[PDB]
């Protein structure tokens, strides 16, 4: 029953709706839990550059 | 940028500057990847030949991260015109790839439907640039950023001596003296969602800077998401 209109369906990035599918931008991989987005490199899009 | 604040270290890494033959900044760009820069089509007429500089926060201070990249190709939106300023978008491909590092990194492109229901519906976006600090003022040697509220389309249309198409959106303040300004055009408008920044607009145009009753006008990137993809391949 989850919906994208409630805490973005618990997704870190993209949410899409008879149940919710999370997805991620290029340079990230969708976690095993189907929610989180993992950076596949040190300079992933949209991340400010703070350590390193 | 009128008002706002100096971009702190590492906080506007997708910022690019387009530089004159005399090595003066005249427009911004948004880094999209190692080979591509998003900018505004109308920025293309204001200089015959130019390059793009990244990793710079202080044009008067060589930090050690600067890198100047020449343009291999220019892909202007074939429907852009000076008459309308509509479709004010363009992609640049760089001869040499960017090396991402401190202060140099790309902003994310969103999925369109989600960006419409989730990004464009936030309260605010962030715009950044080395542009003037007041209308009749002069460019700032330091990279500034400014949080600008989304402005509803009807208010946008009413406030404007010019036609606002569906490829355009308003951001900023009615009376508050904060806004993008001359020299920021082409530069980023990005929207944060859970600590990730997504490209939402391209600085396009304004009637002055920070004028009362007037807002900043931006290219609506959700309308050019498939176009940017094809432009990049
Ligand atoms: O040419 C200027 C000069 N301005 C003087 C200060 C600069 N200000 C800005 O670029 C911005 C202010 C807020 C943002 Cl965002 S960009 C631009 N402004 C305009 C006004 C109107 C227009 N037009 C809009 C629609 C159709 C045809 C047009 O010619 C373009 C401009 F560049
Ligand atoms: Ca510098
Ligand atoms: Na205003």
């Amino acid at each position: 029953r989850k919906l994208c209109s409630l805490d973005n369906g618990d997704c870190d990035q993209f949410c899409h709706e008879n149940s919710v599918v999370c997805s991620c931008a290029r340079g990230y991989t969708l976690a095993d839990n189907g929610k989180a987005c993992i950076p596949t490199g040190p300079y992933p899009c949209g991340k400010q550059t703070l350590e390193r | 940028i009128v008002g706002g604040q100096e971009c702190k270290d590492g906080e506007c890494p997708w910022q690019a500057l387009l530089i004159n033959e005399e090595n003066e900044g005249f427009c911004g760009g948004t880094i999209l990847s190692e080979f591509y820069i998003l900018t505004a089509a109308h920025c293309l007429y204001q200089a015959k030949r130019f390059k793009v500089r990244v990793g710079d926060r202080n044009t008067e201070q060589e930090e050690g991260g600067e890198a100047v990249h020449e343009v291999e190709v220019v892909i202007k939106h074939n429907r852009f015109t000076k008459e309308t300023y509509d479709f004010d978008i363009a992609v640049l491909r760089l001869k040499t790839p960017i090396t991402f590092r401190m202060n140099v990194a790309p902003a994310c492109l969103p999925e369109r439907d989600w960006a419409e229901s989730t990004l464009m519906t936030q309260k605010t976006g962030i715009v950044s640039g080395f542009g003037r600090t007041h209308e009749k003022g002069e460019q700032s040697t330091r990279l500034k950023m400014l949080e600008v509220p989304y402005v509803d389309r009807n208010s946008c249309k009413l406030s404007s001596s010019f036609i606002i198409t569906q490829n355009m959106f308003c951001a900023g303040y009615d009376t508050k003296q904060e806004d993008a300004c001359q020299g920021d055009s082409g530069g980023p408008h990005v929207t944060r969602f859970k600590d990730t920044y997504f490209v939402t607009g391209i600085v396009s145009w304004g009637e002055g800077c920070a004028r009362k009753g007037k807002y900043g006008i931006y290219t609506k990137v959700t309308a050019f998401l498939k176009w940017i993809d094809r432009s990049m391949k």
